[PDB]
RNA sequence: GGACCUGGCGGUGCUUCAUAUCCCUCUAGAGGAGCCUGUUCUGUAAUCGAUAAACCCCGAUCAACCUCACCACCUCUUGCUCAGCCUAUAUACCGCCAUCUUCAGCAAACCCUGAUGAAGGCUACAAAGUAAGCGCAAGUACCCACGUAAAGACGUUAGGUCAAGGUGUAGCCCAUGAGGUGGCAAGAAAUGGGCUACAUUUUCUACCCCAGAAAACUACGAUAGCCCUUAUGAAACUUAAGGGUCGAAGGUGGAUUUAGC
């Protein structure tokens, strides 16, 4: 890294700075006087203080990026969010006053809940025993569960089964499926859990 | 002494196991042969001290009723922490009670351990519930919460790469169609003969000299 | 080390030398390398304690004999006086004992240096006349 | 292991000069260049000819002052002037050094068609930087 | 090298009473510090650092071990905790160096005035090979000109425009300043980064001192040192190696 | 091509092949070896095949007060210059071939007994010209090493002495034999024993001692007896200054044990003056060549006892069967009392 | 044969480990297709060297003639050279390097312990080690004090190179030297590395990111084949560029495997 270990990561949070002094604790008062003597890394081009900043969608965009083409990756993302919103406005206008209350039209709420429905609680590890391989179940950390939900969704949309369908239509269709606990990605979660139940007797390895 | 060796020269040295000594120590220095012994035996002493406190009611009434048993006690060589292990109970409900009382007792127990002036300097003691196989326990907690959804070759056999072997043959078919070693000590030298042969390889300054 | 400070002051005051610190291998037997080819070694080494901190003889006792330097030493009942040239059986632990020794040697040394100056001065005054 | 122009360590008995003691990576850092001319600057010509001349002059002076050179030559070119600066020993008689200076300056001036001057600095012995 | 002159006279007697320790200067210092700690008993941080071992090895003109240095520092710390007087304070400061505590406080550009009397500040920024120079006016409507062009025409990519928004938004000053900046070199993203840094530095002239420290801690006033790494010979890229041939 | 030529140092470094895998492990042996020759040695600047005489370079600049001009030796006189240089070349080769040999030791291929000269002068203008050095043992020690396998080092045992009672010995260890010689001989001069000698030619009394498994029995002898001792003892006795002694070495014949065993016994011998002082009596020497004349060799410095030494009718001293068997004519050996060179 | 020391080894104990790494985990690949290129094998009258790690777009930042050292034929003999030899030997070498090294050690001068045995030499509230050299480190180059370069001893593999040049030893001298003419430099294949692809995050065009079309047997896909031009050259079925024609395998690739903080 071109940053010496002395450089600290920047904290981009407007609220963190406007917080009054009186509310601060003696520990939080020390952290603030300390950072005034520390070197701070330049803020990356990715994240800003904008009110529309979403770290989860920004991460999903990077996991879709091919060969540093962020413009294309982000274009696909915003086209998916627009395709999700238009599909829900079409379902909303076609519904009755009672069903309309249950129809979600916010694509960020759908995107977040769609991924949370795909996160696998437990996973498997390929372990070797006596020249023979047997998988072992293990709890998954929070980072790993969130990463696997985004990798399974992107992998499913890149599958060759989809013929000539553009990515914003594929991803929007899969997100709305997972939002309703349906789809291939939800099945992958269920299969991983079901396999991790058939290997419970192998938890001692 | 016994078959167990006790030859150490600095046997009269006053052992100083403190956190401050570790900082004032040569970095090159490595633990000597009988240096581990004092650690192995000092760690055992901590086990003895802790075990008596648990079974004596005077130390604490709550601790005595628990009847905790110490599985293992091993201090650290750093002199910063001490590792103590107590055996868990079957009832998870009962496990919570023991850990809670032990967690609060530890702070006082440390001062009680300082009552042994010989062992006065006691690093803060860690207590470890003996969840020796918590992998199944943690896995089974998630495994009940987890959502499963709606519920419904020969290469090794022989031991040789028979495929790879028959691939090299096909390519071939297409193409065509001891000594003595001298003892080192007895190696002969001629340095003395060269030495006895002989080995002979045989002022004033002026300005404007002439 | 209880008396390191006291001994260093006594040496400085009498105009002599003190070594109360960790004794490095070869200070006496390898002095020319450590100090230089023209280094002058001590003519007399006085041990106020003949044992090191692991209760073994101070290495300089052996090394003083190797370099043929006479040694004066306070020798307690757990010490080995064989190689000490002028041993003095006495308590080496009590501050009153150690303070006494430092006063006696300091005074003996200071008196002998003043006596040397008196004799020299008299020998010169008488020489001219 | 790199070999180029590296006087390898011995038993502490091999005297080396300042130049010999510095590997190539120290060129322009701790040691300068033994020849200075304009041929290797950007946009300059005749680097090939200046280089051949330098190789000859070093061999010529080595064999013309045999056993006398105490260090590498320093070659300086200004305009059409060629200056050869050599550190020599004090073993040869001064008459022989004046003969060889007159002879070498004349012969090299006619060979390379330029005014050539030879500057000799004498030292009692080879200057030792360190004993490797 | 200031190797001390011969440490003895013609008669061969060393000058210093601790000569035969081989470390007379170090042990003479330890002796003086230990003596001061005794006299006090009989009587009874950010600004500076301790000198480094190589700085002690020059004050004493001797070679020191690492543990020798520690013992001397542990003895000075033990002297501060005591009720040290003025005489015991000049001595400790001899071994306290003035740490290069130049504040991390950002330097504020001067506020200039144009022919019409409008206050503005000027600063510069660099990102990769892009170099930007920005003029931030004290008062304005939120207009940004990049090489004479509207920022949304110059930066058609939405991410580049967010970078220009970041400094003003973070201090709640969208629509309050006019900017005219010039940028050359680099690509579109690097130019957006260079303009971001230039505008942030110039904007520091029109915000409170606390706001300038908040921009610093948000990473808005630091030049990004991340530049392209050179390719090395014998490998495909700056880090990528050629395929290790199948054996 | 002129530009492909190299210097003599470059040419010899290649031709000699002293650095290389051959010379690393002595993988190559050298019965026939390329020897470096300095080819600029007898060469005069200005002298060439054509025989030109350059004024100021190879001939004098001024002759008869006038500057000399360029001249060329004629074919006949130039031919004699070339011939003279060839003879001077073969003459230089002949003189180098001649070298003065060194006297062998106990055997032709043995290092034992060879003199190494005096120890080197100390740093502070200290000198040991009066001391002679002798080699007692040169051993090749082989050390097995973690990464480098079997390595070869040298252990040397040397003795030093001035011939007047001051003598010592030291071990030397170095990779090179000459370095091991320098270490041992210089160290030995700092570990000198003083050995008392009776009449500066023999020991004061018979000495019988054991050091480890090496037994040494020494007998005081009269003048003219010579050194009839193990060859190593002879070497050490010449360094000490003992001229007449018999010694027999039994058990292990370990050179180091024998050397330090010998010095231990010679340094703990009681002189006649010490005997007189210890017992406060006269020490009276009876010589058969001087008849019944009593020769007082030592008298006590302190008071002289008045009570005679008790006369135990029979002494309880332990005897050597070899000494007794010889005195009784029962010792038969073809190897005893053989004629040998003066020692 | 006894005792002991060192080394090696243990289907030897314990302990802590590798940070783009031993395994898992992350990203893009290789292994499948075509093509380019090296090597092997085979072929040919027709080089040589590298060739497990540490060879395989390697000596070559480069072979149509030349280069060239090869083959066939012909020719010259004090020969471009006070000759010549790309003749053998890198297991005689210098020179320049690979490799562990993505290491931290190496070699001297002393001192002390073991009875002056092979051997050993550290404790910081310190118990025999030490004044110097080399490497590391520091410093320097590049945009910093970060990073990347550079550096990296001794030793290991008789590692590579006698064909860069030089050279020891041995050999040729009407020939193992020198010159001319023409010619080989292929593919039954196997394999390494790379390139381009298999497409929809794609294809074509405009633009350089607010577009319009294309989108499966007239799609994606050859930098291949064939044909014709142009460039260079004395010489081009041959080398390169362009155009035309042609529209193939390939539908994202088993074991295995490379690189990256
Ligand atoms: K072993
Ligand atoms: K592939
Ligand atoms: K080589
Ligand atoms: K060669
Ligand atoms: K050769
Ligand atoms: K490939
Ligand atoms: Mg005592
Ligand atoms: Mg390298
Ligand atoms: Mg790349
Ligand atoms: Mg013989
Ligand atoms: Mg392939
Ligand atoms: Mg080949
Ligand atoms: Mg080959
Ligand atoms: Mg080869
Ligand atoms: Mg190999
Ligand atoms: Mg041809
Ligand atoms: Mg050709
Ligand atoms: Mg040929
Ligand atoms: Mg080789
Ligand atoms: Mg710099
Ligand atoms: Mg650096
Ligand atoms: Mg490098
Ligand atoms: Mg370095
Ligand atoms: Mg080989
Ligand atoms: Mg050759
Ligand atoms: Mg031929
Ligand atoms: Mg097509
Ligand atoms: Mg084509
Ligand atoms: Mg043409």
């Amino acid at each position: 890294s071109r940053y010496s270990p002395e450089f600290k990561d920047p904290l981009i949070d407007k609220e963190y700075y406007r917080k009054p002094v009186e509310e601060l604790t003696e520990e939080e008062k020390y952290v603030r006087e300390l950072k005034k003597t520390q070197l701070i890394k330049a803020a990356p081009a990715g994240k800003t203080s904008s009110v529309f900043e979403d770290p989860v969608i920004s991460k999903f965009t990077n996991m879709m990026m091919i060969g540093g083409n962020k413009v294309l990756a982000r274009s696909l993302m915003i086209q998916t969010l627009e395709a999700v919103k238009r599909k829900q406005f079409e379902k909303y206008h076609a519904a009755s006053a009672e069903e309309q209350a249950t129809i979600e039209r916010n694509p960020y709420t759908i995107f977040h809940q769609a991924l949370k429905n795909c996160e696998p609680m437990i996973g498997l590890v390929p372990i070797l025993k006596g020249g023979r391989f047997y998988q072992v179940p293990v709890p998954l950390p929070d980072r790993r569960r969130r990463f696997l939900a985004m990798k399974w969704m992107i992998t499913e949309c890149r599958d060759k089964k989809h013929q000539r369908t553009l990515m914003p239509e594929k991803l929007s269709h899969k997100l709305l499926e997972a939002f309703h606990n349906q789809g291939p990605v939800i099945k992958r979660k269920h299969d991983l859990h079901k396999m991790a139940e058939a290997n419970r007797a192998l938890a001692h390895y | 002494k016994v078959w167990y060796e006790s030859p150490s020269l600095g046997s009269h040295s006053t052992y100083k196991p403190s956190k401050l000594e570790f900082l004032m120590r040569s970095t090159s220095k490595k633990t000597r042969k009988e240096d581990h012994a004092r650690l192995r035996a000092l760690n055992g002493l901590l086990y003895k001290a802790l075990t008596d406190l648990l079974c004596t009611p005077e130390v604490s009434q709550e601790l005595y009723d628990l009847n905790v048993e110490l599985s293992k006690v091993s201090l650290t060589p750093d002199f910063s922490a001490c590792r103590a292990y107590w055996k868990t109970t079957l009832s998870a409900e009962q496990n919570a009670h023991m850990e809670a009382v032990l967690q609060r007792s530890a702070a006082h127990m440390r001062h009680l351990l300082m009552s042994q002036q010989t062992l006065r300097n006691v690093p803060p003691i860690v207590f470890v519930q003996d969840k020796g196989n918590a992998a199944l326990a943690e896995l089974d907690q998630l495994l009940a919460v987890a959502d499963f959804g709606p519920r419904d070759t020969s290469s090794s056999l022989c031991g040789i790469d028979h495929e790879a072997l028959n691939k090299q043959i096909m390519e071939y078919k297409r193409r065509k169609d001891g000594r003595k070693r001298a003892k080192p000590r007895l190696e002969q030298d001629s340095s003395l003969k060269s030495y006895l042969s002989g080995e002979e390889v045989e002022e004033y300054e002026c300005y404007a000299p002439d | 080390r209880q008396f390191s400070y006291l001994i260093e002051n006594m040496a400085r005051d009498c105009g002599e030398y003190a070594h109360t610190r960790y004794f490095r291998g070869g200070m006496l037997t390898n002095a020319r390398l450590l100090f230089g080819p023209t280094v002058r070694l001590p003519d007399l080494i006085i041990f106020l304690h003949t044992l090191n901190n692991i209760f073994e003889p101070h290495v300089a006792v052996r090394d003083a004999a190797k370099m043929n330097i006479p040694t004066v030493g306070i020798v307690d009942t757990n010490c080995n006086p064989c190689l000490i040239t002028y041993p003095v059986p006495g308590n080496d632990d009590s501050p009153l004992a150690v303070h006494l020794y430092c006063r006696l040697f300091q005074t003996a040394i200071t008196r002998a240096k003043e006596k040397r100056q008196q004799v020299e001065a008299l020998y010169r005054l008488q020489g001219q006349k | 292991k790199n070999r180029a122009a590296r006087v390898r360590v011995s038993k502490g008995d091999k005297p080396v000069t300042y130049e010999e003691a510095h590997a190539p990576h120290y060129i322009a850092h701790r040691k300068g260049w033994l020849s200075l001319h304009t041929g290797n600057l950007d946009g300059e010509d005749h680097a090939a000819e200046r280089t051949v001349e330098d190789v000859f002059l070093r061999k010529f002076m080595w064999g013309t002052f045999p056993g006398c050179l105490a260090d590498q030559l320093v070659l300086k070119r200004r305009g059409n002037q060629l200056e050869i600066c050599a550190v020599v020993l004090r073993q040869l008689s001064p008459h022989k050094y004046y003969f060889l200076v007159g002879y070498s300056e004349t012969l090299l001036s006619y060979f390379y068609k330029c005014p050539v001057r030879l500057h000799l600095q004498t030292v009692p012995s080879k200057v030792v930087y360190k004993y490797l | 090298p200031r190797q001390r002159a011969i440490q003895w006279g013609e008669d061969g007697r060393p000058f210093h009473y601790l000569f035969y320790t081989g470390k007379q200067s170090y042990y003479s210092l330890m002796h003086d510090v230990y003596g001061m700690l005794l006299n006090l008993e009989k009587h009874q941080v950010i600004g500076s650092r301790w000198l480094i071992k190589e700085e002690l090895e020059e004050m004493l003109v001797e070679k020191l071990s690492d543990l020798d240095y520690m013992q001397f520092i542990r003895l000075l710390e033990k002297l501060l905790t005591s009720q040290c007087g003025a005489a015991e304070e000049e001595f400790v400061q001899r071994f306290r160096r003035s740490v290069t505590l130049e504040s991390k406080k950002q330097l504020i550009e001067p506020v200039q005035y144009d022919e019409q009397g409008m206050a503005f500040s000027k600063s510069e920024g660099k990102r990769k090979t892009a170099k930007a120079e920005a003029i931030v006016y004290k008062h304005g409507s939120g207009r940004i000109k990049v090489n004479g062009i509207d920022y949304q025409l110059y930066f058609p990519i939405t991410q580049d425009r967010e970078q220009l928004m970041f400094p003003f938004h973070f201090v709640d000053r969208l629509g309050k300043h006019d900017v005219t900046c010039t940028v050359s070199g680099g690509g579109r993203s690097a130019q957006a980064g260079a303009i971001r840094l230039a505008m942030a530095k110039a904007l520091c002239s029109f915000v409170t001192e606390d706001e300038v420290e908040w921009m610093r801690q948000a990473g808005l006033l630091t030049t990004d040192p991340r530049v392209r790494e050179r390719k090395k010979p014998g490998q495909e890229g700056a880090r990528r190696k050629f395929t290790w041939k199948k054996r | 091509s002129f530009f492909t030529k190299l210097t003599a140092d470059e040419l010899w470094k290649g031709a000699l092949a002293e650095t290389g895998a051959g010379a690393k492990k002595g993988r190559g042996k050298r019965t026939k070896k390329k020897k470096r020759k300095d080819l600029n040695r007898g060469q005069i600047i200005g002298e060439g095949r054509y025989g030109f005489l350059w004024p100021g370079l190879n001939v004098p600049l001024m002759k008869n007060g006038a500057v000399q001009t360029i001249a060329q030796r004629s074919k006949e006189e130039q031919e004699k210059v070339e011939a003279d240089m060839i003879q001077q070349r073969e003459e230089w080769d002949r003189k180098k071939k001649m070298k003065v040999k060194r006297e062998r030791g106990w055997s032709g291929n043995s290092w034992g007994g060879i003199s190494l000269g005096p120890p080197d002068p100390g740093p502070c203008g200290e000198t040991y010209e009066d001391f002679d050095t002798r080699i007692l043992e040169v051993r090749n020690v082989f050390t097995m090493t973690a990464k480098e396998g079997r390595k070869k080092s040298i252990r040397v045992l040397v003795a030093v002495g001035n011939g007047k009672g001051a003598a010592g010995f030291s071990i030397g260890k170095a990779t090179d034999r000459m370095d091991a010689f320098r270490k041992a001989k210089n160290r030995a001069v700092h570990h000198l024993h003083y050995i008392e000698r009776y009449e500066d030619h023999t020991i004061f009394h018979d000495i019988s001692l054991r050091f480890k498994r090496t037994h040494i029995k020494m007998k005081k002898q009269p003048k003219g007896y010579g050194l009839r001792c193990h060859r190593a003892i002879i070497t050490i006795c010449r360094l000490i200054g003992i001229k007449d002694m018999y010694a027999k070495v039994s058990g292990s014949i370990n050179m180091l044990s024998l050397t330090q065993g010998l010095f231990r016994g010679l340094s703990r011998q009681e002189t006649h003056q010490q005997l007189a002082d210890k017992k406060g009596l006269h020490v009276v020497e009876i010589r058969e060549e001087c008849g019944p004349l009593p020769i007082v060799v030592a008298s006590p410095r302190g008071p002289l006892r008045k009570d005679p030494e008790p006369e135990d009718e029979v002494p309880d001293v332990k005897l050597d069967w070899e000494d007794v068997k010889t005195a009784q004519g029962m010792k038969r050996s073809v190897w005893s009392n053989l004629k040998r060179a003066a020692t």
